[PDB]
DNA sequence: GCATGTGTTCTAATTAGAACGCATG
DNA sequence: GCATGTGTTCTAATTAGAACGCATG
């Protein structure tokens, strides 16, 4: 996916499933404050969605998939999100001639286990990349998958699993959206 | 439907068979006489495949575990005509009162068709033949029964075994064979009733038995759990051979790899019926080579 | 010695079969082309007459232990043309360090065999056709097998399998069969090696075996007791069907009575070679009818 | 079998198998003393004892067989005394017709187990008959005839032939010579 | 109104593997 | 001059058979 020119960055037009991030992606300017419609999509019951029905909502450029963060908000098993997100994943992908770039991205609250994580990489054809967040301390630690180049391209700080697997019960982001939804608008509209 | 290919363009066929069993699916085409191109099996128990092995003399191309198919192996070993898997039902099935559900335990490998299923999609553009069937039980949560079918976006046709064998068995089909919903009828060579199935000097209590499980406890019929079967006036359960012919496939299908009772009735209470897959498969002479 | 019988003087056979086990001598009389009129069998084993009926299609009347023929049961069930059995040997072979001699234990029960062909043979001044045969191991005791050879006034003739099977088994032949002594030949369809009898994808190390025993140990070729097989590059025992070939019977022949691997070797272990009671049984064809 | 005249009774024949009875046949009369060949044949051993042996050996009109009893020590399995006797019997009997009668008799010393007491009546065609102890399978009709009595399994505990033993042998008499 | 089922688990019987044996080419 | 055999026994796993379970035509 090369670079598009200033002049011809169009707005995105965003699929978000079972987390809300317009107050993120309007942040970061990439949604107008005012819109009529609305460039960004939200569903969570997702279990009654059709291709039909992603068809009918207008082509999309970026398709979001998240696991609620660490709660008591599990009342479906965890594999379940990844796998309704992959299921509307490919009914979202455009025509096999490219129009223009399309981006996907799936985030994990370090809510899956060992199980869930191997048969999530297999499905999305790459193994997570994950965030520390970490600059006080230990302190609020997210994995991502992502089409997006820059994302998988820049290495950033590394941390032991041992040091992961303890840090998991520590609950009991303004740094982590601006990590790697950042180099979007080297792609789509700046609005500020 | 799809369109009719003249009798001089058909070609073998390459299937894809994930949880392959006891090839059935194989068994089914070859008695269909149906030219099979290849035949591409995901299978991980071991007497499993030795049966399909052995009884099919080498001709099935087995890939151990399904979770370790890349996309990469996908177009090596395809193209594929067919794709055909029945998922583990162990936490599926209403049987089980401990069962854990489409997306736990062993109900998610179901996820694992779907995702190679893809992989074995035409791309768009190409209008070749291709045909898809997955099979599982109808005792199931409505939630998994509705979720599965998302994913396919298809609905599934239910046969039950019974109008062509002589035992229970009600299963779920998706797919986009020829005629799915078509109306069921019996072969000549069907053996329908339980006393068609013995062996000599044995008689029949019943016309038909009640689904057969991997358990040897679903060969005694009933609340009153009577054995099916009066041998020289003693009651007996039925034989390996018998169950075999309950479920259509040939006499010492799984006479192998020194399997005893318990062995063969734990991969035949597992598999397709025959005679239902003989159903399902028939449309299918006339899209490729017969010989 | 006894004259020939021109072709249509010949009537069909009527065989008295004692300790009869799986009926390799009925398996073996049809397999020759002879008309058999009446099959009297006198067995104990329950499985063992499993097999002899289902195998059979009831052409072979069980007539339960042999201690409860009587004098009366042998002339209403006779006339006999032709008397074959072979005493249990636990109590006589080498192989049991606890033998009992064959005047204690079960090898007594050979003197049943000689008591019950008295009874038999035609009487005095009858030159109509009578045959009979008595096999057992042998590594047997001197003083048994002198014995043996007085009360039966003959001396017996050892044939090994080991010139028509793949296995060797060594044994004796009492009898009067028209030409015992003669040399063994192998015919095109005995299979000589043990590869010829394995299933496929299966590696034989040896070209023999050594004598098949009740023992699951007998399988274990030598002093270093190794697998006879290997199949995906992993060493195996024998399977049942295999074991059948070695023994000459027709493959599944003991899939009978949900029986397991230990229980169908049990069988199989006590049992004739096929091939050798063919070429005892041969120069019958030529005093009986044919189809 | 009819009865004989008395001047045509010749004098018997015995094979006797694993015993000596001449000092206990000739008592009663059926022997010519001193130096008759053709009057009793005996055999101790037979294991090597073929049909052309007792064939060779004349005609015989009785044939004898009994156990050791009381023994110390047996060298041979109990069955083996019966086994061995029936097998001869078959070569020592006549040919169909019958030019005389012919009788036999198998002793046992009390010395069998009921294992061989069943196969000694299958292979002898008839239950014994005890005479009081000693129990005997014979053809002689006159011992499986008449009187004699009955006692029960717990007299064979505690036991565990001049005049009784003889008594199962005078029958014979009314069917062959008298020596006296 | 009530009987049924592509299975698990528990517990009881039953069964695998090899040591054992030594006369005899 | 060492190896082999129509089996038994003992021990240790490997079963077999039934209880368990309840949504649903
Ligand atoms: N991870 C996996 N990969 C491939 N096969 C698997 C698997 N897990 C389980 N299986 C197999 O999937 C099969 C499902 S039972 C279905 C058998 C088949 N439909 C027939 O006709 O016999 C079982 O045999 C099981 O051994
Ligand atoms: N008392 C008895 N009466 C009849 N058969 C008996 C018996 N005791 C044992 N047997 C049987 O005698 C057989 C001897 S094994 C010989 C089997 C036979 N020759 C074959 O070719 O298979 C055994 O099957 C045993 O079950
Ligand atoms: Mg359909
Ligand atoms: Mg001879």
């Amino acid at each position: 996916f090369e670079t598009v020119p200033v002049w011809r960055r169009q707005p995105v037009r965003v699929l978000s499933l079972f987390e809300d991030i317009k107050k993120e992606l309007t942040s970061l300017g990439f949604l107008e404050s005012g819109s009529d419609p609305g460039q960004l999509k939200h569903v969570v019951d997702v279990t009654d969605t059709v291709r039909k029905d992603v068809e009918e909502w207008g082509p999309f450029d970026l398709v979001y998939g998240a696991t609620p963060p660490l709660g008591h908000t599990c009342d479906r098993p965890p594999s379940w999100y990844l796998f309704q997100f992959h299921r509307l994943l490919q009914y979202a992908r455009p025509k096999p001639g490219s129009p223009r770039p399309f981006f996907w991205m799936f985030v994990d609250n370090l809510v899956l286990n060992k199980e869930d994580l191997d048969v999530a990489s297999r499905f999305l054809e790459m193994e997570p990349v994950t965030i520390p967040d970490v600059h006080g301390g230990s302190l609020q630690a997210v994995r991502v998958w992502s089409n997006i180049p820059a994302i998988r391209s820049r290495h950033w700080a590394l941390v032991s699993e041992e040091e992961l697997s303890l840090l998991a019960q520590n609950k009991q982001p303004t740094k982590l959206v601006k990590n790697c939804f950042l180099p979007l608008r080297e792609y789509f509209k700046y609005f500020s | 439907l799809y369109p009719a290919i003249p009798a001089a363009r058909r070609r073998p066929i390459r299937v894809l068979s994930l949880f392959d069993g006891i090839a059935t699916g194989y068994l089914v085409l070859k008695e269909l006489g149906i030219k099979v191109g290849k035949y591409v099996a995901s299978e991980v128990c071991e007497e499993s495949i030795a049966v399909g092995t052995v009884k099919h003399e080498g001709n099935i191309k087995y890939v151990n575990d399904v979770r370790n198919i890349t996309k990469k192996n996908i177009e090596e070993w395809g193209p594929f005509d067919l794709v055909i898997g029945g998922s583990p039902c162990n936490d599926l099935s209403n049987v089980n009162p401990a069962r854990k559900g489409l997306y736990e335990g062993t109900g998610r490998l179901f996820f694992e068709f779907y995702h190679l299923l893809n992989y074995s999609r035409p791309k768009e553009g190409d209008d070749r033949p291709f045909f898809w069937m997955f099979e599982n039980v109808v005792a199931m949560k409505v939630g998994d029964k509705r979720d599965i079918s998302r994913f396919l976006e298809c609905n599934p046709v239910m046969i039950d075994a019974i109008k062509v064998s002589a035992a229970h068995r009600a299963r779920y089909f998706w797919g986009n064979l020829p005629g799915m919903n078509r109306p069921v009828i019996a072969s000549k060579n069907d053996k329908l009733e339980l006393q068609d199935c013995l062996e000599y000097n044995r008689i029949a209590k019943l016309k038909k038995v009640q689904t057969i499980t991997t358990a040897s406890n679903s060969i005694k019929q009933g609340k009153n759990q009577l054995f099916p079967v009066v041998m020289n006036g003693k009651e007996d359960v039925l034989w390996c051979t018998e169950l075999e012919r309950i479920f259509g496939f040939p006499v010492h299908y799984t006479d192998v790899s020194n399997m005893g009772r318990g062995a063969r009735q734990k991969l035949l209470g597992r598999s397709w019926s025959v005679p239902v897959i003989r159903h399902l498969f028939a449309p299918l002479k006339d899209y490729f080579a017969c010989e």
